[PDB]
């Protein structure tokens, strides 16, 4: 996990889009891949939903055979009670987008480092 | 914030970019009535510059005052001389806007730049209230004023 | 004189247009209507048999 | 990019026209259009909870409003339309969809394909 | 006294930011307006 | 199931000179659209079952077989036609349209155009 | 406050009793733009609920936006449709006011309990403006809409 970020040189900036199926998103704050973007908002606005639908949306891309749009999805759940999470998992399951998906889950429970660690974990896994 | 506050001390020319103005969409998004150099001069920048700036700065400041009427009391509406200034300020604003020169990638606006005199002058013309037959949006996002004049024409369609 | 010339001119082509527009429509659109619905009918049933073969096996 | 640039822009004023010469109540047609249109666009981006989509579709429908084609109608029907329009295109203009997706862009032809299609769809929406 | 079996016009100010002047007239013109033949209205002020 | 197909025709809708259905067609098309979308949505088929392997992983493996046979041998009947007069109660009312309204309409038209000619003269 | 802030995460249904509302006298004193339920969903509880609500939530939300401008301006030179709606939003508010059977001692008022349908109905109606030719306070401390109706008579 503690492996540090690469240099400048091992990167190439974006020029791909990244799509969510969310019109607004894809349009107005059009996103690419490798990026970083804040989902900022308050609670269960389908707080999560936003991610979910996007992920589901990636399903068609994952049903593509790309790797330009075939997007492996990683979900870090921080502090999110299992129940919520359960629902969530379930949602993905239902969507079965889960197949291309890690869900890293440090629910509400978890001793604090655990929630702490999880992202980094996810991160390594994503790297 | 104490830090910037400190920072300020060291600064001798400050560009304070105004996110509100940015929110007003601009790019020039700057804060203008805060973006200074204590070293503006009627000598050194010559008085022309200096004054122009000061007048301008003033009008914007004045304009700001007018804001106070308008938000709740009218926006193509109240007294008119003030309108004249309002519009003028507004032009000035638009004229103050200048295209971004690499974020043409985004904008499609070819960036512009205006060396100083044409600028000073520029504003003086506007100041001179010349373009009053002429209206606002023509002034937006330009380099020199002609381009605005030109833009007006395109707009008359 | 010239008035009457135009008065019959209007009325005559008027009844030409409106009757010929009535004629052409009725065939196709009624032909239309029959096949559209059949369409609708039949579709439903396709699904309904099928879905079930899923539902059940599930 | 083809619809969105413009749209973003349009929305910008649209949103804006809530603030200059309005804090909430007033009238004029030119601008009213912008509002109308805007309102529409709002719907058009209005994408309820749960909605994975593909971009050309999105563009497809977006195109209709952008290219001013439904302005007329009320928001309520937009959605309905949108849906309807969708099975329609999905089915029929699957051809077209194929293309647009392919071109990554809508060719002028594909556009034209839209133009009649949409108009007609609208018309079909009646007609 | 005058009569007719038959210029409904109201008078208002140009601007609001005053009472229910507008409201009144707005109202009361319309309040009428159903009743009468040659329905046509004129508004002074806005 | 499986079912074939006719496109919208708005001209048709309005006209129905069987008055007792005039409203119905407008509504009836929209009922159609309900089916249209619904059918476009779903596929025809689930998968099936590899009973052999599932018997390996069910220790009560008799069940897998029993339900297997009954299911796989079974075929349930397509939701069955009740109405097919549509075509007919039309195409006859389409004659109702044609001959009945065709003839009368065409014969009228001729008299119009016949007086115009001489009115152009 | 962080504590509740955290808490929310664990919630599934949030009940915010809203003192402001309470100040409006209302018992019920909730504010549902606050009091929200994860399980409040077009999903879980119907969209009717949701939508009827969304209109409400909306209208209120808008209203909420308005009260402040209105706070200065009143709604006086501010659009009548809004006036209507505002009042409606409020009526709906009032209609939500509901007697307490337990606290009949406290309320005076005698409890009400309203099954869903009449609930839906209620809003749908008020929403229909059908009701609206009516007094705001008619909607106050009602049971089902009838009771508001009853009350309307009793008023006027």
């Amino acid at each position: 996990v503690g492996l540090k970020a690469p240099g400048i040189i091992p990167r190439i900036s974006v020029r791909e889009p990244m799509q969510t199926g969310i019109k607004a998103v894809d349009s107005l704050v059009p996103i690419g891949r490798g990026q970083r973007e804040l989902i900022i908002g308050d609670r269960q606005t389908g707080k999560t939903s936003i991610a979910i639908d996007t992920i589901i949306n990636q399903k068609r891309f994952n049903d593509g055979t790309d790797e330009k749009k075939k997007l492996y999805c990683i979900y870090v759940a921080i502090g999110q009670k299992r129940s919520t999470v359960a629902q969530l998992v379930k949602r993905l399951t239902d969507a079965d987008a889960m197949k291309y998906t890690i869900v890293v889950s440090a629910t509400a429970s978890d001793a604090a480092p655990l929630q702490y660690l999880a992202p980094y974990s996810g991160c390594s896994m994503g790297e | 914030d104490p830090a910037p506050a400190t920072t300020f001390a060291h600064l001798d020319a400050t560009t304070v970019l105004s996110r509100a103005i940015a929110e007003l969409g601009i790019y020039p998004a700057v804060d203008p009535l805060d973006s200074t150099s204590r070293i503006m001069d009627p000598n050194i920048v010559g008085s022309e510059h200096y004054d122009v700036a000061r007048g301008v700065q003033k009008i914007l400041q004045d304009y700001k005052s007018l804001q106070d009427i308008i938000a709740i009391l009218g926006m193509d509406e109240l007294s008119e001389e003030d309108k004249l200034t309002v519009s003028r300020a507004r032009k000035i604003q638009r004229f103050l806007s200048q295209p971004f020169q690499v974020a043409e990638v985004f904008t499609g606006h070819l960036g512009k730049l205006v060396p100083l005199k044409e600028t000073i002058k520029g504003f003086q013309q506007i100041l001179a209230g010349e373009y009053d037959h002429l209206p606002e949006q023509a002034f937006y996002m330009v380099g020199p004023i002609e381009e605005a004049v030109a833009k007006a024409d395109k707009l008359a369609e | 004189q010239l008035e009457e010339v135009k008065q019959a001119s209007i009325k005559q082509i008027q009844d030409a247009i409106d009757m010929e527009k009535s004629q052409q429509a009725l065939v196709q659109k009624r032909h239309y209507l029959f096949d559209v619905q059949r369409n609708n009918i039949a579709m439903a049933l396709e699904v309904t048999y099928r879905e079930r073969l899923h539902r059940v096996y599930r | 990019k083809q619809v969105a640039g413009t749209m973003k822009l349009e929305l910008a004023q649209y949103r804006e026209v809530a603030a200059f010469a309005q804090f909430g109540s007033d009238l004029d047609a030119a601008t009213q259009q912008l509002l109308s249109r805007g309102v529409r666009l709002t719907e058009l981006l209005k994408q309820g909870q749960y909605s994975p989509m593909a971009i050309e579709e999105q563009v497809a429908v977006i195109y209709a409003g952008v290219r001013g084609y439904l302005d007329k109608l009320e928001p309520s029907k937009i959605t309905k339309f949108e849906n309807a329009f969708l099975s329609h295109v999905i089915s029929q203009h699957q051809a077209l969809l194929g293309k647009i997706r392919t071109d990554g862009k809508i060719s002028e032809e594909s556009d034209a394909k839209l133009k009649e299609i949409v108009t007609n769809f609208l018309a079909g929406f009646e007609a | 006294d005058i009569k007719t079996p038959e210029l409904i016009i109201g008078v208002s100010s140009d601007r609001g930011l005053c009472g229910a002047i507008h409201s009144s007239v707005a109202k009361q013109m319309k309040s009428e307006a159903a009743n009468l033949k040659e329905v046509k209205i004129i508004g002074v002020g806005d | 199931r499986k079912l074939a197909l006719k496109t919208i025709d708005w001209v048709a809708f309005g006209e129905i000179i069987p008055r007792n259905q005039k409203a119905v067609a407008n509504s009836l098309k929209s009922w159609n659209e309900t089916l249209t979308s619904r059918l476009a949505t779903l596929p025809e088929k689930p998968p099936a079952i590899d009973w052999a392997y599932y018997k390996a992983n069910v220790a009560k493996a008799g069940l897998v077989d029993d339900f297997e046979k009954k299911f796989n041998a079974l075929k349930v009947p397509i939701p069955e036609d009740k109405y097919t007069a549509q075509v007919d109660a039309e195409e006859k009312e389409d004659v109702k349209s044609c001959a009945e309204f065709l003839t009368q309409s065409k014969t009228r038209i001729q008299e119009y155009e016949k007086e115009l000619e001489k009115m152009r003269n």
